[PDB]
């Protein structure tokens, strides 16, 4: 078709693509949701397929799964490592312990979620958020990825 | 009893042809030659994976999964608000406030099972006496935004209603078990 | 022998309707198997079942291309399975 | 010139590739280590002296080719015989 | 001898590194064909052979590259 | 099964015939035929040159005994 | 002063060390970064409501865990569980030590750089956690292990699953064994490597495999046989000198030894009811709530108030994959507790890190935690 | 015509070092009993193209003389395919006299990459890690230098297009058999494969996006390079004059074969640790090279085989 | 399973082992879902006779 807009369709449609098919993650490895994505890395369901990569250092981390409780001691430091990533960048909220305080809320030294401290993007819930459901909220990152229309935007701004 | 892991019983003299047969060993790395045997008859096994989407790993009656709350055949919501399985809650998940509706009858007024505060435990399932506040099959209810995952009795109610045939074939195959 | 693989391999590519079919599975699905419809359901998603192969894939679903809808060729995600077909897949009832 | 050639499409394509990277997106000290780096050079100083030996190899003496070769290839290695005597090379 | 048999067993490699050593420090002094290297070196012409007048004194050279007479490499034929 | 792993490798190795088949036939059609003279050595350009001399201005053109 | 801390270790761990050179002179571990306030929790939550802390604690081992809790509560109560009920939490307890030991062998592989192992046993660990989700609902975190009997009936098919599991373990055991026990380059980075010396381990509280490699007998299942380790026979793999490998290799084994007694528990497990009949303790069976008067109060009290277990206070160690997981559970005669100090295999071991890990390279670290087994919730706490 | 082949020799190589990167994530898969990326495009033929993208159009990196630290990527991914230059396939492109002391000087270069990598971090340890590397590189470089001048002496001369003349009637595996062992042994120490591998090891890092892909595509061209120069020096496929690509063909083979492998090895074996890596080519490797470098002075000698010059 | 006798003949050498004896994978020998219904045993104490708590 022929049209300045069908072109900035198109090409997004191309960029969500390419960050949506190769999601480096990063996991940070608090607590115990670690393990139920470490499953996820493992063979009954692999996310190598879906182009996820088993260990990423932050600098070359799209994602950020933060897996298990975000104590007060280990704030200060997540931010550093998500305001350390390369800028296209996105978190997912792993665990009842991450995306709000799960058992443990009410603690002194619990952050009543993660969202307090990174901005979150997909939550998965459950206490060990069972590794498909982290794969489908890996998954609905991905359609969250596809929506987004940066080139659009800038177009008609 | 016990056993012992490398613990060498005796110290066998070496012979030339135990000499050979080590110095071959570091020399030509054959155990190494051995892993690789390994691995290789492993790329000739079948994968493991399952197509996520369209396969679905196995999950049997009991799985927690995600809160719903049931209603009678009739129509008639389950709960009748005796709050135990608020008391129970080991993370203090569940609100519940109640009053006399216009029929008379107990009925809870507003039901929270903040999901984010739920570790998933599945007392709630074990304490309802009716059996209102069920343990869903349901895992996949990741959310965008952090206020959809608290979820209030209208969700609740929706999310019974919508899998209440599974639920209903879940409790089924294990209550003779409880 | 190999022949035989071969073989069931044209059975495999051959069974999905004409090369429009195989593309449609290929593509989506990115899985060229084929098994027995163990049903449609009125979402539209077909549903197979092939004992042959290991338990975690002896059971798959082949989604809509339009649900509630939304299209669903390519964005398909696992909640489209209805409530009642959700535990067939998840071998949690081992009956249809 | 065809080298110059291959070369400068060489650069060519490295530099296109970050530029267009930076442009689409729109005190230690030891003496171990210190000490093998200097190895090195002594071993390839030697490397250096026993490059010429495939045309050497064709010269007419050969006997004094051998013994020559021989004997610097024995001298470095009683260097590095010390060398592992020495701590050196035992980190 | 013992340490040497273990030293066979055990560090296998330095034992091996110094066994070929000395093979190669002896092997060129026994053999058959050492001195053949440095005649078919030698042999192998590289630069233009310049032809030296005739006093007519000297039987020696060949008076013809194919003539009877001079070097011959049948020893490097039939090696 | 592994054979998915074919695909990848063969597209690998598609890829690392057709520069050797590629650089040996740009050879064979800018020499006119002729393998490149591989002048390793001077008398070898020597001899290259002095064909160039002899006939147009290419070394690949060979004149012969009709000459 | 390098601050290692993704730190390659396993879970969070901000080891301030000191390198002399790539030599690293001294390590000062900072853990407290998942510190989450399980002990004071407990104190404000009632002996059932806190079953599910001790699941979370060290989270590879969540059965064995919630074992030590359970005969901990059951102490202090003077009940004992059922007979049948006894030999499913050694059931248990040996799938939750093969299930410690794939993640502990694997992960320690993976830090080390060897990739492989940890994908082929990882998939035999969801084959188990099949196991604990078709026993009580969740994939791990389970609650299953109650503190008096366990919670529900095995369902009809899990042991004869449990027996095709344990039919063809041993094989993948055998293949990772082929794949990293003698390859030369694992050898020399685990022997010789935290070499600890008998009298050492015991002064500085190691208790559990690194107290068995360096040649300690003692082991809390044949010592002080809790739950039924009366009734079942296997031998404690004692390694002889404590390098790494020694290590490794006595982990190796108790997988193996595990599938002997998990063999016994499957030819010998009783028939019976899974908790204690008493309703006080343990709840009413659900028919029996809805139709029962007495069993009604009693569902309702049990669920709402609790136990009330009687004014006392016990140490129950029980021997966790990791090593001897012991809870001090003071209790006051209300249904919550007092006090209830989880000693964690792992709080002893992480302080051997500095000693352990003398005269060693940046590298050798990395292999230390990995052979402690250290996960981070049990430390933290 | 001579651009036509420069295009011929770069872009297929490229492309052949985007797919090793599939290849290498679904060898080690089946290897790990999981299936590996499929499914973006079809049997993830599609799945090097997407990540490439992903890298570049990651906003650019945030570092602290911002030469040292965009040279370095430039000069490693131009030295590696700049390497591919004198590669004798069949006919080489441009055939140099001395062309394996190109390869050996082009390969010495990729250590100042290294080099100036850790003096642009201007982290302590970075420079640490750095100097930490030079002697993976350059320490394997004097025993990768000492087992091909061994070669050379039975092949008599540096040119690589000699080998295809030398291995006309047999691999010069079966002789030198023990070098090959140690050169494939060096070869996966100068490409940081796995049983040697720290430049990932004791988390590179430092760069990302474009940067990271440039190193990135260098290392994988020079995983391929090697195991090329392998299957040239050693394994000599069967050259016909009549017709060349036969050659290639078996080139092409052997090449994919030693490339998989190093994959292979990836998956198989811990990693060494730094002073193993060190203590094997100083003590285990390099007598057993100095000495085996004698018998290769010797053999042609006193069995009178010097080999021909030229 | 379902693999080329060839194959599995590669698979059992180079593992060294009869892999094909104990697969991985699991194939119609794992428990069948919807075992049949359970009538659990009731333990003691339930004897409507001497079972004075008192006592227990
Ligand atoms: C390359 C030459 C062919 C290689 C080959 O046929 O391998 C399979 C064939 C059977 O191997 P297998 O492990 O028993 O296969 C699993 C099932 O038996 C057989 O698997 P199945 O039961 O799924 O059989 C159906 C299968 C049958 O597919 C095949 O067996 C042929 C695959 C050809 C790949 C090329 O077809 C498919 O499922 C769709 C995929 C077809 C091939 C996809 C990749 C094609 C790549 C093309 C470019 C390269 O290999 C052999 O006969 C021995 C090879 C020994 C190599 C050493
Ligand atoms: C920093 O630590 C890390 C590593 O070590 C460096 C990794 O390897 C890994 C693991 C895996 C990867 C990095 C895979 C990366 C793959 C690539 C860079 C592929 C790049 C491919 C290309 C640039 C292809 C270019 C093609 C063309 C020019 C086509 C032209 C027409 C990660 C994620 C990591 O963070
Ligand atoms: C077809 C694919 C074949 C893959 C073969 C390797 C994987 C299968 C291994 C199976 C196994 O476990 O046995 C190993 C066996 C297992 O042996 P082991 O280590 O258990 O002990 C036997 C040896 N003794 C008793 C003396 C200690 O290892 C060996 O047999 C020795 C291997 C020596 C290898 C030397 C280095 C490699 C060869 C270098 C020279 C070049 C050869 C050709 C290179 C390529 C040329 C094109
Ligand atoms: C050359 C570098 C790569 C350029 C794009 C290559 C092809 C991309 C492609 O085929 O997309 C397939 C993808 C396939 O993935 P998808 O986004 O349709 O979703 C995948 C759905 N499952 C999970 C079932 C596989 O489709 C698209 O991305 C549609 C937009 C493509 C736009 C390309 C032109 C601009
Ligand atoms: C005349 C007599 C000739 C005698 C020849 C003897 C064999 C020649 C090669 C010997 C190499 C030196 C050696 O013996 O091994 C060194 C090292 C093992 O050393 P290690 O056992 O740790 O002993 C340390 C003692 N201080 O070896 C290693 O650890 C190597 C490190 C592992 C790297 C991967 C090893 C497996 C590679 C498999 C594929 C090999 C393919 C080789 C050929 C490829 C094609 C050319
Ligand atoms: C040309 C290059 C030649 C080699 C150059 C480098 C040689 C270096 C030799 C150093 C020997 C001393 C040494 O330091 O090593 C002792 C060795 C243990 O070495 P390692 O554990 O690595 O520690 C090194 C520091 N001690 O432990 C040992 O004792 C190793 C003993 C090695 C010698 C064993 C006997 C070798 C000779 C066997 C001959 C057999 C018959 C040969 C016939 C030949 C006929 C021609
Ligand atoms: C980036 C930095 C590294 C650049 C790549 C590495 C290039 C290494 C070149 C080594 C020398 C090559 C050579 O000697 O070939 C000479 C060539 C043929 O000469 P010959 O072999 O003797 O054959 C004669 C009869 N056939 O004929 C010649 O005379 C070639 C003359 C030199 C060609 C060099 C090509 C350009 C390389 C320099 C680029 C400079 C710009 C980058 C500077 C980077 C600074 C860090
Ligand atoms: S959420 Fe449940 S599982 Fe994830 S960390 Fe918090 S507790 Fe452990
Ligand atoms: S227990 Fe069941 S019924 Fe009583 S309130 Fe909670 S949900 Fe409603």
């Amino acid at each position: 078709r022929s049209r300045a807009e069908y072109v900035v369709t198109k090409l997004d449609d191309l960029i969500n693509w390419a960050r949506r098919s190769s999601l480096w993650p990063m996991t940070f490895g608090l607590a115990c949701c670690a393990v139920e994505m470490m499953h996820m890395a493992a063979p009954r369901y692999d996310m190598d397929r879906f182009g996820v990569v088993f260990r990423a250092s932050p600098r070359q981390a799209d994602v950020m799964i933060v897996a298990g409780t975000l104590t007060n001691k280990m704030a200060p430091a997540l931010r550093k490592v998500y305001d350390q990533m390369p800028e296209p960048r996105y978190v997912v909220s792993m665990g009842s312990c991450a995306n709000g305080g799960g058992y443990y809320h009410y603690s002194y030294s619990v952050v009543r979620g993660c969202d307090r401290i990174v901005p979150v993007d997909i939550y998965v819930p459950g206490c060990p958020p069972t590794a498909e459901a982290l794969l489908y909220g890996i998954l609905q990152l991905q359609r969250k990825i596809k929506r987004e229309q940066k080139l659009k935007i800038w177009y008609r701004r | 009893t016990y056993k012992y892991v490398n613990k060498k019983e005796q110290e066998s003299e070496v012979d030339m042809k135990s000499a050979t047969d080590n110095a071959a060993r570091i020399l030509m790395w054959t155990e190494l030659i051995r892993g690789l045997g390994m691995t290789l008859s492993y790329l000739f096994r079948e994968p493991a994976t399952i197509n996520y989407p369209f396969e679905k790993g196995p999950l049997s009656p009991r799985f927690r999964g995600e809160h719903a709350l049931r209603r009678y055949p009739s129509g008639e919501e389950r709960c009748i608000a005796c709050k135990l399985c608020e008391a129970i809650c080991p993370a203090q998940a569940i609100t519940i406030e109640a009053e006399p509706r216009a029929d008379g009858s107990r009925r809870t007024t507003r039901y929270d099972i903040d999901m984010t505060k739920c570790i998933y435990c599945g007392f709630c399932q074990e304490a309802c006496p009716v059996d209102a506040i069920v343990e869903g099959p349901n895992f996949e209810f990741s959310t965008e935004t952090h206020e959809e995952l608290l979820y209030n009795k209208e969700k609740l109610l929706n999310n019974g209603d919508k899998w209440e045939a599974e639920i209903a074939a879940n409790i089924q195959a294990d209550y003779l078990y409880r | 022998e190999l022949v035989e693989v071969l073989k069931r391999g044209v059975q495999q590519v051959t069974g999905h309707g004409g090369l429009r079919g195989l593309l449609r599975v290929f593509f989506r699905a990115n899985d060229i198997r084929i098994g027995t419809l163990v049903g449609e359901d009125k979402y539209g998603n077909k549903y197979y079942e092939d004992n042959k192969q290991f338990f975690g894939r002896h059971r798959w679903v082949i989604y809509t291309t339009e649900m509630n809808g939304k299209n669903t060729f390519w964005d398909v995600d696992g909640s489209m399975v209805p409530p009642e077909w959700h535990r067939w897949l998840h071998c949690m009832t081992d009956d249809p | 010139m065809n080298l110059y050639t291959v070369i400068f499409i060489n650069i060519l394509l490295s530099l296109t590739l970050i530029l267009v990277a930076f442009w689409l997106p729109q005190l230690p000290f030891s003496m171990k280590f210190f000490l093998v780096a200097i190895t090195f050079l002594l071993f390839d100083l030697e490397i250096a002296l026993l490059l010429p030996l495939p045309w050497a190899i064709q010269t007419i003496k050969t006997s004094t080719m051998m013994i020559m070769a021989f004997i610097l290839v024995t001298i470095l290695s009683l260097g590095l015989a010390y060398e592992w005597t020495q701590k050196g090379l035992e980190w | 001898s013992a340490f040497l048999k273990n030293a066979w067993a055990k560090e296998p490699v330095l034992v091996v590194s110094f066994s070929v050593w000395g093979l190669a420090i002896i092997m060129p002094m026994i053999s058959p064909y050492t001195k053949y290297a440095s005649m078919i070196n030698k042999a192998t012409p590289y630069n233009y052979p310049v032809p030296v007048r005739d006093d007519g004194n000297m039987p020696d050279v060949p008076s013809h590259p194919q003539d009877p007479l001079g070097p011959s490499l049948d020893w490097l034929k039939n090696l | 099964m592994w054979f998915e792993i074919l695909p990848g490798l063969a597209i690998m190795g598609v890829c690392l015939v057709i520069p050797g088949v590629s650089t040996a036939y740009i050879h064979k059609f800018t020499n006119g035929g002729k393998e490149k003279r591989v002048a390793r050595v001077q008398y070898q350009w020597y001899l290259m040159e002095r064909d160039r001399r002899i006939s147009g201005v290419n070394r690949y053109y060979v004149s012969k005994g009709l000459e | 002063t390098l601050n290692f801390g993704h730190p390659a270790a396993h879970g969070v761990l901000r080891l301030v060390l000191e390198l002399s050179g790539e030599m690293v002179r001294k390590c000062d571990p900072h853990i407290g970064l998942l510190h989450r306030g399980t002990e004071k929790l407990i104190e404000y939550k009632t002996y059932l409501q806190a079953l599910p802390y001790f699941d979370r604690l060290d989270y590879v081992s969540m059965m064995c865990n919630e074992q030590a809790y359970s005969i901990a509560v059951e102490k202090l109560l003077n009940i004992q569980p059922p007979p049948r009920a006894q030999w499913i939490r050694v059931l248990f307890g040996e799938i939750t030590r093969i299930l410690n030991h794939i993640m502990a062998v694997t992960t320690h592989a993976l830090d080390i750089g060897a990739m492989t192992p940890f994908f082929w046993m990882f998939e035999e660990r969801e084959k188990m956690f099949e196991f604990y989700e078709r026993v009580s609902g969740a994939r791990m975190h389970a609650a299953y292990i109650r503190p008096g009997g366990v919670h529900q009936d095995l369902p009809l098919g899990l042991l004869d699953d449990i027996y095709e599991f344990s039919k063809n373990f041993s094989l993948r055991i055998d293949e990772v064994e082929e794949m990293l026990t003698n390859n030369r380059i694992w050898r020399n980075r685990t022997v010789d490597i935290g070499v600890v010396t008998a009298e050492d381990a015991l002064n500085y509280g190691f208790s559990g495999v690194m107290l068995r490699g360096s040649g300690i007998q003692w082991d809390l299942r044949k010592t002080q046989p809790y739950d039924v380790y009366d009734q079942v026979e296997f031998d404690v793999p004692i390694g002889s000198r404590g390098d790494c490998y020694d290590r490794y290799l006595c982990r190796v084994e108790e997988m193996r030894q595990s599938l002997r007694i998990i063999e016994q528990c499957l030819n010998k497990m009783p028939p019976g009811e899974i908790k204690v009949d008493d309703a006080k303790v343990s709840p009413p069976k659900r028919a029996e709530m809805k139709t029962s008067m007495e069993s009604l109060i009693h569902h309702f009290k049990l669920y709402t108030e609790g136990y009330q277990v009687p004014p006392g206070a016990t140490y129950t160690a029980i021997e966790a994959p990791k090593g001897e997981f012991g809870v001090y559970l003071v209790s006051d005669g209300s249904s919550r507790p007092y006090r209830c100090k989880i000693k964690a295999p792992g709080f002893a071991h992480l302080a051997g890190l500095d000693k352990m890990s003398k005269g060693h390279m940046l590298a050798d670290v990395v292999a230390i935690i990995g052979t402690q087994d250290i996960v981070f919730g049990e430390i933290d706490r | 015509m001579f651009f036509i082949n420069i295009l011929t020799l770069l872009v297929p190589i490229l492309i052949a070092m985007a797919f090793l990167t599939l290849v290498e994530r679904k060898i080690l898969g089946y290897m790990q009993l999981r299936k590996g990326p499929n499914i973006v495009g079809p049997y993830g033929i599609l799945q090097p193209f997407a990540d490439a993208m992903k890298l570049f159009m990651k906003e650019p990196m945030r570092p602290l003389s911002m030469s040292l630290f965009i040279i370095a990527p430039t000069l490693s991914l131009t030295l590696a395919l700049s390497l591919w230059v004198p590669l004798p396939m069949p006919h080489p492109l441009i055939n140099l006299n001395l062309g394996i002391l190109f390869i050996l000087a082009t390969s010495s270069l990729s250590v100042y990459s290294i080099l100036w990598s850790g003096w642009a971090s201007n982290s302590k340890y970075s420079l640490f890690g750095a100097l930490r590397a030079v002697a993976q590189t350059i320490s394997y470089e004097v025993t990768m230098a000492i087992i091909l001048l061994s070669v050379l002496l039975m092949n008599g001369s540096y040119s690589l297009q000699t080998l295809i003349t030398t291995q006309e009637h047999m691999w010069l595996l079966l002789p030198a058999w023990p070098m090959a062992m140690m050169w494939f042994i060096s070869t996966l120490a100068e490409t940081n494969r796995a049983p040697f591998d720290l430049t990932e090891g004791e988390s590179n890092v430092e760069y990302a996006a474009g940067p990271f892909a440039l190193f990135f595509m260098a290392e994988y061209t020079n995983i391929i390079l090697m195991n090329a120069l392998t299957t040239i020096i050693f394994l000599g496929p069967l050259y016909y004059i009549n017709l060349p690509e036969l050659y290639s063909t078996n080139f092409m083979m052997e090449a994919l074969l030693l490339s998989s492998t190093f994959l292979w090895i990836r998956a198989s074996y811990p990693r060494f640790r730094y002073d193993q890596l060190m203590h094997l080519l100083w003590k285990n490797f390099l007598p057993l090279t100095l000495a085996l470098c004698m018998w290769h002075i010797s053999l042609p000698i006193f069995t009178a085989g010097v080999p021909p010059y030229m | 399973a379902s693999a080329t006798r060839v194959i599995q003949k590669l698979r059992n050498w180079a593992s060294g082992q009869d892999l094909q004896a104990k697969l991985q994978l699991r194939y119609q020998e794992i428990a069948k879902r919807t075992q049949p219904p359970p009538k659990l045993p009731v333990g003691p104490s339930h004897k409507l006779s001497n079972n004075y708590y008192c006592t227990r």
